[PDB]
């Protein structure tokens, strides 16, 4: 996309790990409770990303 | 006056520390009967 | 009614703090003064004497 390549060229790529890890342990308390499994594709996505 | 002290009761034991400590059983957060089931879901998950 | 060890031991905590914490003068308690002498029930009571002792007098 266009992400990584903003955050890689202005440099502070922990400023994107560390905001998608926070999107996904919030993502999965979403999901334990309304307890669902098979994680969505949005988590997948961040898991890729980071 | 740091301490303000009503005609009624629970707010005169607010002011003080014993605030909670009238109550004949301490709050919880597992007696739920929906949070059992989350957890009996992982559980049965794992 | 319905008292227990604890509701009885928080209430004598609770009685001895509000004394105590009353000679440091940490205490404002002039919401329960203001029940007992300050109300009209210290003049309004002596304005039904004023009568019932008149009343009492035939």
């Amino acid at each position: 996309g266009d992400d990584e390549i903003e955050n890689f060229r202005n440099g502070t790529p922990d400023k994107l790990v560390s905001d998608s890890l926070l999107k996904l342990k919030r993502l999965r308390k979403e999901r334990i409770l309304n307890k669902v499994l098979k994680p969505t594709t949005e988590e997948r996505e961040l898991y890729f990303k980071v | 006056k740091p301490i303000k002290i009503s005609a009624d009761f629970n707010a005169k034991a607010k002011s003080l520390g014993l605030e909670s400590k009238f109550s004949n059983a301490t709050k919880t957060a597992l007696g739920d009967p929906d949070t059992e089931i989350r957890i009996s879901a992982r559980i049965s998950n794992r | 009614n319905n008292v227990t060890l604890k509701n009885l031991t928080a209430f004598q905590l609770l009685s001895q703090r509000e004394n105590i914490c009353e000679l440091l003068n940490l205490v404002e308690s002039t919401e329960r003064h203001n029940s007992i002498i300050n109300p009209e029930r210290q003049r309004m009571s002596l304005e039904e004497m004023k009568k019932m002792l008149d009343a009492l007098k035939n």
